[PDB]
């Protein structure tokens, strides 16, 4: 953090807007599936938790 | 002749660029004995499940 | 007399080493790739040259607003009477897609007033075959039709009529004048055109450029591609046309650029002109206008070695000569390479060809010891 | 009559004149070979002959090799280096021991 | 380390005070042109570090 | 994350001396994965002051089939024309 | 398109579409990485476009 | 004419495909092979196309699991 | 030139290592 | 001869190149933006 | 763009420029056709193309006729007059009603 | 057109010929003894 504050970023990232949108969508989908897996695990392990 | 010592001195780190990085493919335990393919043998490492 | 400025240049930044987020330039730049302002201080005239690809609604609205607020003394639209009749009979259309729905009806305006004689029939057959081949090579989709006028021309003509200012119709890309010009040139042939069009991209560069150009046209639509057509892309397209058919490029681009410049400079009311022409005539018209009115941007002379740092080279040579002399005197030896930094082009590392620099013509030559440590003093002084 | 200079290695003694000769010959060859592209582009010392993405064209570079061979009377090894900019041409010309 | 630092100081002192005959040569032949060093490119974005 | 060896070995602070001063040798920091070249030709010429890195990139590797098919149409039509010409003559 | 929209709310057509959709997603296949490098080696293989935008690659001279 | 649908390449064949959102909306309330494969594919695609190293390493650990 | 001399002399400066 | 041969045209060209304001002058367009450019065709 | 002049008969309005054009075209043609003779001789308005005894060469004069036809876009009647000096060429060119 | 056509090269050549010190400048030898003659080869 200190180094980036003193010298700034190395440069900008050449990305596509399609890939940008898809990365955001993939992150949201991963969070949604993690929540679903958490609920499923809670229901499966109910007799032991 | 550089006689390397069993230490972590900066002198030893000077010779850090004179060695190939150690390959991790043969490390651990293998779940495949050997590839039976003659074309890819003794050059490729065994796959893992 | 002749001002030999660059007209059609598509190579942008050949001195940069671009790539990987460091681009050679921005090609989107809307509302500025299309409108150009030209001045004639001798007569106090102002020209607003609008280069349209006849495919974007945004540019059509901008042109309509420009004609509404600028209030020119004349409007020069690159259409003809037949197309204007067809378009004025079309109403309640305010987006370019709806007008694209009438592409065939508007293409009916391409009327050739040719005879039915044997020679004219042969010419018609040859011209239609060449048009088919050149449209195969052009390969534009329905939504991008730079040669079929659309909403920009219609809005310009309607706003000119509302203000009751004269409208000058310059004709389509292929009109009677250009049709006769093509009749004069006998170089029209579908088979030769196919052969020459499949040999136009003679090196990889053109090929690659070709690809990405059309690649964008396949990804973004006609409306989104009309906005992202700058001067460099336009010049690339005119040069691609020149490579496909140099004679028809000369007839259709260069000669028509000169004719449009004549019409805009002399055959017009004047003192304020809004000229909505096709996109690829803007470079030639602008160049001719600037040359005739002497309103060119000031020349900044370019020395071929202006960007060459000779001091860097000479300082490196001097530094390495001094270092060689110093190290040779320290080690009581002579230099081994005389090459400042080792690279494999001479293969001197493993072959027997040295890079030793010792040249003299006799025993009395003063320059005999140049390059050797004997040339320096014990203080590493360059002379003696 | 202008007597040619006795001392050899004059190409290496005038880096500016060598670069000027390289620029002139390369410009003439590029405008002859690819007029539609290089007839409007001024060729200076920092001008390269690659794409905007750094990809090089072999045909253009071999044309430049032929131009440099004819200008300086050298034999450029096409398999060792490819001239993709004026700097590379300068390095190749000044590295050769028989340019004239 | 100490001896190499002293030797480097000696060498840098030699290089700083050495005569530079290329500064008395013809501009554009053995020296930068009289105008100076020019950049004829038209950059559109900041160059990466 | 390094691409060039001269940048990799210039100023490295993850050397065994420091990592032993902390004594925490993470697996993700293996030197087998730290540096890797670009798989595009990159040689060295002599610039004006030092070595200059020149990259030789000849052809792209992301070509799709449509490009290959469209670039083959003249060849296929030439083959058809030559075979029919042989049949007729 | 009008006909297709008109027969969208029909239960029989929706049942056919439902069977089609169910058969589409029936066979989901997993492709593992069977080399000893595994996930981390593959991940490091996909870093080329982003290495130059990192602080350790900034020009930073010691002297 | 012929070049419009013979030479003009489709948009989908060129640009990168987007995420099929239909296949992540109604998921079964199970940690079955389908859901696990979907999660694995999502994280693998992310680490294959993301300049963000922290999320990439988190996804690497989750991918091993 | 004096400015060029200053720059080139600044090129050879031994750091206080 | 002992001196390596140089054609009189080459010697004259080098003499012209000694000048700082040298530009090719044989181009079809004014690519170097020189104020004293006359189109050769 | 430099617009050509509307007024016709500009060749007759500039006798000096017409003579300069005649001298230039005749000199180029004579140096190309007979380099061994005319490559050192300056061609001015009083220069004639006959022998020292006044005898004329038909081949040289027909070459000059061709040069004048190509330079001014005229059709010189070779059977009516023979161009043996720059003055005769000037008379022929200025007598024609369609030189350009 | 109504104006008789003249090529831009011809117009430039006439403009150059307007000057009093005009000489062909394309000769191989300095036949006009001009002080500013540069051999073109
Ligand atoms: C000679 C064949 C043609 C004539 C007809 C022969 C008819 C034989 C009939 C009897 C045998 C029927 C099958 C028996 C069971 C096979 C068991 C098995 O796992 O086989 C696959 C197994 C592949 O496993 P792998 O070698 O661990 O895979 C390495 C790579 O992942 C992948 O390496 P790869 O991509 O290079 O391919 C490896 C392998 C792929 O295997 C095959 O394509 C199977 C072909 C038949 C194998 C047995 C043929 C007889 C050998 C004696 O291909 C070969 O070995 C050559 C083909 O191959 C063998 O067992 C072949 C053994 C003999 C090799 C030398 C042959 C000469
Ligand atoms: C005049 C009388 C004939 C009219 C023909 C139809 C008509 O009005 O066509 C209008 C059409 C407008 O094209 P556009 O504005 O690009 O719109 C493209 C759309 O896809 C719209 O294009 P389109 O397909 O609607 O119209 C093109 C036309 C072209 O097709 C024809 O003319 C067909 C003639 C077939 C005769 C029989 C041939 C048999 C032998 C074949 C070998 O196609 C058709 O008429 C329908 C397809 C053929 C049906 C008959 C087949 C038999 O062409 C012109 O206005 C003339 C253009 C002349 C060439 C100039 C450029 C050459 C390429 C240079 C490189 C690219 C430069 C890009 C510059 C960008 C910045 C400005
Ligand atoms: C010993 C004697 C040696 C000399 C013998 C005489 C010359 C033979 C080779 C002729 C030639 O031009 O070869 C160059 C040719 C490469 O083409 P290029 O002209 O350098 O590419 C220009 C751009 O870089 C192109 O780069 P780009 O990525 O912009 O363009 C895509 C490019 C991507 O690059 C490649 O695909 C090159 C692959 C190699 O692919 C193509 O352009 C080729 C495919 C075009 C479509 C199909 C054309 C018709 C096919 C036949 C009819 C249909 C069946 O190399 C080869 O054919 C073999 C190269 C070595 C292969 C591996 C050997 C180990
Ligand atoms: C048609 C004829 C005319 C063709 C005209 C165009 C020719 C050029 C095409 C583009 C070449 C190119 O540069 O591609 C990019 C491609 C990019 O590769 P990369 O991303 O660097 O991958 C590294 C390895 O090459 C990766 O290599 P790899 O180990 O992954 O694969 C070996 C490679 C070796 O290729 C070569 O060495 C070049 C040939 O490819 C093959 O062996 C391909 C044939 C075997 C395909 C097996 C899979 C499909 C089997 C089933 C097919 C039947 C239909 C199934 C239907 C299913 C139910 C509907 O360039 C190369 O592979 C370099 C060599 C280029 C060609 C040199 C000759
Ligand atoms: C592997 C094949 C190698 C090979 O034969 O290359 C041909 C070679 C291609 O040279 P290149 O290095 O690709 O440079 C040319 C450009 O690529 C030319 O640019 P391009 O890539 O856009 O052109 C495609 C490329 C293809 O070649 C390659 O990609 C080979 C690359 C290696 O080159 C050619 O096709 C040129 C050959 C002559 C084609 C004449 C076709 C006439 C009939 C056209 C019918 C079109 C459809 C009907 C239209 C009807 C009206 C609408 O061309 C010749 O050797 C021409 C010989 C003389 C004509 C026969």
């Amino acid at each position: 953090k200190q180094f980036e504050e003193r010298y700034g970023r190395a440069g900008q990232i050449n990305i596509s807007k399609v890939t940008y949108s898809t990365l955001i969508d993939v992150e949201k989908a991963v969070l949604k599936m993690d929540r679903l897996f958490r609920k499923v695990a809670k229901f499966e392990n109910r007799a032991f938790i | 002749l550089v006689r390397l010592r069993n230490e972590y001195s900066p002198e030893m780190d000077y010779y850090l660029s004179n060695f190939h990085p150690y390959e991790m493919q043969e490390m651990g335990e293998s779940d495949t004995t050997v590839l039976m393919s003659p074309y890819k043998y003794a050059s490729h490492y065994e796959y893992t499940q | 007399m002749i001002s030999a400025r660059a007209v059609h240049r598509f190579l942008r930044n050949p001195n940069l080493e671009t790539g990987a987020a460091f681009r050679a330039g921005t090609r989107f730049d809307p509302f500025k790739n299309t409108l150009t302002v030209l001045k004639d201080p001798q007569n106090g005239r102002t020209l607003y040259l609008i280069g349209t690809t006849n495919s974007s609604t945004l540019l059509a609205n901008r042109t309509k607003d420009l004609v509404q607020k600028e209030k020119p003394d004349a409007v020069f639209v690159q259409t003809n009477k037949e197309w204007w009749n067809l378009a004025k009979n079309i109403q309640d259309v305010k987006c370019q897609q709806e007008l694209n729905r009438y592409n065939d009806l508007l293409s009916q305006a391409y009327t050739l007033s040719l005879d039915n004689t044997i020679r004219n029939l042969v010419f018609k057959a040859k011209f239609y075959s060449w048009l088919f081949v050149i449209n195969w090579f052009k390969a534009f989709p329905d939504d991008f039709h730079p040669f079929i006028p659309g909403l920009e021309m219609k809005f310009a003509i309607e706003e000119a009529n509302k203000q009751n200012i004269p409208v000058v119709l310059g004709g389509l890309e292929v009109d009677d004048v250009t049709l006769s010009a093509l009749k004069v040139e006998p170089r029209l042939d579908p088979f030769s055109q196919l052969y020459y069009g499949y040999r136009a991209l003679h090196n990889s560069f053109w090929r690659r450029e070709h690809f990405d150009n059309y690649a964008t046209l396949d990804v973004v639509g006609g409306e989104a591609y009309a906005e992202s057509m700058d001067r460099f892309r336009t010049n690339w397209f005119v040069k691609y046309f020149e490579k496909l058919a140099p004679y028809q490029k000369k007839i259709i681009v260069d000669q028509k650029d000169l004719d449009l410049f004549y019409a805009l400079y002399r055959d017009t009311p004047g003192k304020k002109i809004v000229a909505v022409v096709n996109q690829w005539h803007v470079p030639g018209i602008e160049n001719h206008w600037k040359s005739a009115t002497n309103t060119h941007e000031p020349l900044k002379a370019i020395n071929p070695i202006g960007d060459m740092d000779i001091n860097k080279y000479m300082e490196s040579q001097l530094v390495n000569d001094t270092l060689r002399a110093f190290v040779s005197k320290v080690g009581k030896t002579e230099p081994a390479t005389w090459k400042n930094y080792s690279t494999i082009y001479h293969k001197d590392n493993y072959e027997a060809e040295r890079v030793r620099h010792v040249a003299f013509v006799d025993h009395k030559d003063p320059h005999m010891y140049h390059g050797l440590p004997q040339d320096y003093d014990d203080n590493i002084k360059p002379k003696h | 009559y202008n007597f040619p200079e006795y001392r050899t290695g004059g190409v290496q003694a005038n880096p500016g004149i060598t670069a000027k000769r390289i620029i002139k010959c390369i410009g003439e060859r590029l405008r002859k070979y690819d007029p539609a592209r290089w007839e409007n582009v001024p060729i200076t010392f920092k001008t390269h002959f690659r794409d905007e993405n750094g990809y090089s064209d072999v045909a253009t570079s071999i044309q430049i090799h032929d131009a440099l061979e004819r200008e300086f009377g050298i034999d450029i090894k096409d398999r060792l280096a490819l001239v993709t900019d004026v700097e590379t041409a300068f390095y190749i010309v000044m590295s050769h021991h028989d340019p004239l | 380390f100490k001896r190499n630092l002293q030797m480097q100081r000696k060498v840098h002192d030699i290089l700083q005070k050495m005569d530079r005959p290329y500064l008395r040569g013809v501009p554009g032949v053995t020296k930068n042109i009289s105008a100076g060093l020019q950049d004829y490119s038209a950059p559109v974005s900041k160059k990466s570090q | 994350m390094f691409r060039w060896l001269f940048l990799y070995w210039y100023n490295s602070t993850d050397t065994p001396s420091a990592i032993a001063k902390v004594n925490l040798w993470s697996y993700i920091n293996l030197r087998l994965f730290k540096a890797r070249l670009s798989s595009s030709i990159a040689y060295y010429i002599l610039g004006l002051n030092n070595l200059e890195l020149k990259k030789l990139k000849i052809f792209y590797k992301n070509t799709y089939f449509d490009y290959i098919y469209l670039k083959s149409i003249p060849c296929l039509f030439l083959i058809i024309f030559f075979t029919n010409l042989y049949l007729f003559l | 398109l009008f006909l297709i929209n008109n027969y969208k709310a029909y239960k029989i057509n929706t049942f056919f579409l439902y069977i089609y959709i169910y058969l589409n997603n029936l066979n989901i296949i997993w492709y593992p990485i069977f080399k000893a490098y595994s996930i981390f080696g593959y991940y490091k293989s996909t870093r080329l476009n982003f290495i130059d935008t990192k602080n350790e690659n900034i020009k930073r001279i010691k002297y | 004419m012929i070049w419009k649908y013979l030479q003009r390449t489709n948009r989908g064949n060129i640009i990168q495909a987007g995420l099929q959102h239909r296949k992540f909306e109604n998921l079964p309330f199970k940690q079955n092979f389908d859901n696990l494969t979907k999660a694995y594919d999502l994280r693998m695609w992310y680490i294959s196309n993301s300049p963000h190293e922290a999320k990439n390493l988190e996804y690497v650990n989750e991918l091993e699991a | 030139d004096e400015a060029y001399l200053n720059e080139v002399r600044q090129r050879y400066v031994t750091p206080d290592m | 001869r002992k001196e390596l041969w140089r054609s009189q045209d080459a010697l004259q060209e080098e003499e012209l190149m000694v000048n700082e304001n040298w530009y090719p002058k044989n181009t079809q367009y004014n690519i170097y933006n020189q104020p004293d450019f006359i189109k050769p065709k």
